């Protein structure tokens, strides 16, 4: 992640995100919808960050430092550069619209009033597809990743260490390799608990409740398509 | 510091990402309370022993039967979490959420915990409840089914006023740690 989105997604609301003065000059139920639509994307710039972590601090450190077969590897952190590729041009999207949304001369005040198409968007047609096909392969290969990790962190010792390593800072307390995959895993069931709760405070315009109403069902949709697809593998 | 894992189960509204949320933060979230919880590695300080308690929701993969139990791998200690003001999530402890935690997650210590016990005395809560021929799951009722299920403790707690939070946790520390 870099320090101008760690910055503008540091607060913990859009309430405390905003100066007081231009929270002050809105209506609650305003206020109301952009703290959820504020915590959809804090969580996307989390996940986003929970996959570079996966791709440049684990894998390629593994590639770079240990002498493991390319096929380890890929047991071990299946389908990151897809989901990097999927959710960070998502995350471009959000960025952009906030920014969009920028009142001239702040980069902290913003209120987003379309956020439905973006999203029906996503959850729609081919990059849907591509996401389905994805997270069914990643969640069909997270126990078999599980597994894979453990042996190697009790056979290899130069594995062991490179792991005590990497995962030393403080930043990566809750990003272990095991963190990371099941954070990955539980991501896109925290979509609909979002878009429900934006759905919920975005009745003014009604092009945008029908839309927040067709990406809730999309996201469902995409869901129980991925639940479906889910099929267990072990080595 | 022993790693150790914590999975909360339950129903959609019996309060268990607000009870993780409470925790995590040590208090009430004052402007605004989180929609999700993502996880937490807690630091723990019980009976002098110091845990790494790592924490998990369950919430949004009730209605995916082939992705809920992904998050059952490695699993130390079980919440499971109903809520106080319905007594039909307290009816789906015994068919729906234990034959589920013993298959994926036999001999892990399991403690039932009655979440929004403030709601006990709730006359909006207690109004409703009447509409239905029902009333606030009795603490009584609450360590029946414990027993019934074989669960390692019965507690309850209330993630509004903060009241049995730290000492669930605690306990939660307790049980993963015996072996
Ligand atoms: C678009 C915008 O920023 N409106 C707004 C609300 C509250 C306070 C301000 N100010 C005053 C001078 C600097 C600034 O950003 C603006």
């Amino acid at each position: 992640s870099m320090e101008m989105d760690e910055k503008d997604f540091a607060a913990d609301s859009w309430s405390l995100a905003v100066d007081s003065s231009f929270l002050q000059q809105h209506k609650k139920e305003v206020m109301k919808q952009q703290d959820v639509i504020y915590e959809l994307i804090q969580t996307e710039l989390h996940h986003v960050r929970t996959l570079k972590i996966m791709t440049r601090l684990f894998r390629t450190g593994m590639l770079e430092e240990l002498h493991l077969e390319p096929g380890v590897v890929q047991g071990l952190f299946p389908c990151v550069d897809e989901l990097s590729d999927i959710h960070t041009r998502f995350l471009s999207q959000l960025l952009e619209r906030r920014r969009q949304a920028l009142c001239p001369g702040s980069t902290r005040n913003f209120v987003i009033h379309r956020l439905g198409d973006l999203l029906i968007s996503q959850f729609s047609g081919p990059s849907a597809e591509q996401m389905c096909k994805t997270y069914s392969e990643f969640c069909s290969r997270h126990s078999k990743a599980l597994k894979l990790y453990k042996e190697l962190y009790a056979r290899d010792k130069r594995f062991q260490q490179f792991i005590r390593k990497v995962t030393r800072p403080a930043v990566l307390k809750r990003h272990g390799v095991q963190e990371c995959i099941l954070l990955v895993t539980q991501r896109i069931t925290k979509y609909p608990l979002l878009i429900s709760r934006i759905l919920q405070h975005s009745h003014g315009i009604e092009e945008e409740r029908q839309d927040l109403t067709t990406a809730l069902g999309l996201v469902k949709e995409l869901l129980s398509n991925v639940d479906e697809g889910i099929y267990q593998l072990e080595k | 510091a022993i790693r150790k894992k914590l999975v909360i189960v339950g129903d959609g509204a019996c309060g268990k990402t607000c009870l993780l949320i409470v925790f995590s933060k040590d208090q009430f979230p004052e402007v605004y309370v989180p929609t999700v919880f993502e996880n937490y590695v807690a630091d723990i300080e019980v009976d002098g022993k110091q845990v790494e308690l790592a924490l998990w929701d369950t919430a949004g993969q009730e209605d995916y039967d082939r992705l809920r139990p992904l998050s059952y791998p490695d699993t130390d200690v079980i919440l499971m979490c109903f809520s106080i003001d319905s007594p039909d999530s307290l009816e789906n402890i015994p068919e729906k959420w234990t034959p589920e935690v013993k298959h994926f997650c036999p001999n892990v210590p399991i403690i039932l915990v009655g979440n929004k016990k403030d709601l006990r005395n709730d006359e909006h809560t207690r109004r409703e409840l009447a509409k239905m021929k029902q009333e606030p799951v009795k603490p009584e009722e609450g360590r029946d089914m414990a027993n019934r299920i074989g669960a390692f403790g019965y507690m309850e707690c209330s993630a509004k006023t903060k009241d049995g939070v730290r000492e669930v946790f605690e306990m939660a520390t307790r049980a993963a740690l015996q072996a």
